[PDB]
């Protein structure tokens, strides 16, 4: 719980949702298995510098 | 820019460069997906008609992968006033999508709350563009980028000269010879949050470039979100 100790622990987005801290990515990224880590679903995504 | 860093390979590949007839830059853009181009309401009354260029760092030694594409439709804000500098803030669907390559790549939408929240919060922000180096000179062939630290609203409104509306923000700094000026407007404003930037601002205007006690006013991006959806559905 608490978005503020440090983002919840999220990559991205953190929400209160409920009871307890509820992590999201932006779009163009899926919900890791561990409901924190936000990754890439194109070869692409945003947010990130080209290399 | 005034007094910046340059945009080293790779790093800025959400800037947007809004090009005239005669090929010039004349205002900024950002990147938000392979069809939508963010950028100032206000930059559409600066040229008869213009194009929007991509992946582009030097504007004289054609580099690797920039590319030029044309307006479909041009979405301003239903309020934007001309006056007040008030609702800057637009979006461009372009005709043919955009390949996303080194150099060219879009910057994430946040949500408002988390983005308000946390991303502008932190201590600085990055700001990038084409336009001058320095008030009264030449535009910049270069594309450099900022980091501009934010400023306290209270401290920000007392600086100014004009209305700060709820669709504004400053950030720059008091004397430190640092910050946007023209040929920057409706360029991005970026917050680094783990190695992922998100659209926060929209460069939208400022009294001089860099002048102490005065800060580079960028449009409130957050506030808009809601809206900036709906245009890319087209409407
Ligand atoms: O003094 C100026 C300077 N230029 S400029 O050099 O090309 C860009 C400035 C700029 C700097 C940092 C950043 Cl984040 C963004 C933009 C713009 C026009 N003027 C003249 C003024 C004229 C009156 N203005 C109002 C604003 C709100 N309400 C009322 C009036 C702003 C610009
Ligand atoms: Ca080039």
């Amino acid at each position: 719980k608490l978005c503020s100790l440090d983002n919840g622990d999220c990559d991205q987005f953190c929400h209160e949702e409920q009871n307890s801290v509820v992590c999201s990515c932006a779009r163009g990224y899926t919900l890791a298995d561990n409901g924190k880590a936000c990754i890439p679903t194109g070869p692409y995504p945003c947010g990130k510098q080209t290399l | 820019i005034v007094g910046g860093q340059e945009c080293k390979d790779g790093e800025c590949p959400w800037q947007a460069l809004l090009i005239n007839e005669e090929n010039e830059g004349f205002c900024g853009g950002t990147i938000l997906s392979e069809f939508y181009i963010l950028t100032a309401a206000h930059c559409l009354y600066q040229a008869k008609r213009f194009k929007v260029r991509v992946g582009d760092r030097n504007t004289e030694q054609e580099e690797g992968g920039e590319a030029v594409h044309e307006v479909e439709v041009v979405i301003k804000h239903n309020r934007f006033t001309k006056e007040t500098y008030d609702f800057d803030i637009a979006v461009l669907r372009l005709k043919t999508p955009i390949t996303f390559r080194m150099n060219v790549a879009p910057a994430c939408l946040p949500e408002r709350d988390w983005a308000e929240s946390t991303l502008m919060t932190q201590k600085t922000g990055i700001v990038s563009g084409f336009g001058r180096t320095h008030e009264k000179g030449r535009q910049s062939t270069r594309l450099k980028m900022l980091e501009v630290p934010y400023v306290d609203r209270n401290s920000c409104k007392l600086s100014s000269s004009f209305i700060i509306t709820q669709n504004m923000f400053c950030a720059g700094y008091d004397t430190k010879q640092e910050d946007a000026c023209q040929g920057d407007s409706g360029g991005p404003h970026v917050t680094r949050f783990k190695d992922t930037y998100f659209v926060t601002g929209i460069v939208s205007w400022g009294e001089g470039c860099a002048r102490k006690g005065k800060y580079g006013i960028y449009t409130k991006v957050t506030a808009f979100l809601k809206w900036i959806d709906r245009s890319m559905k087209t409407r």
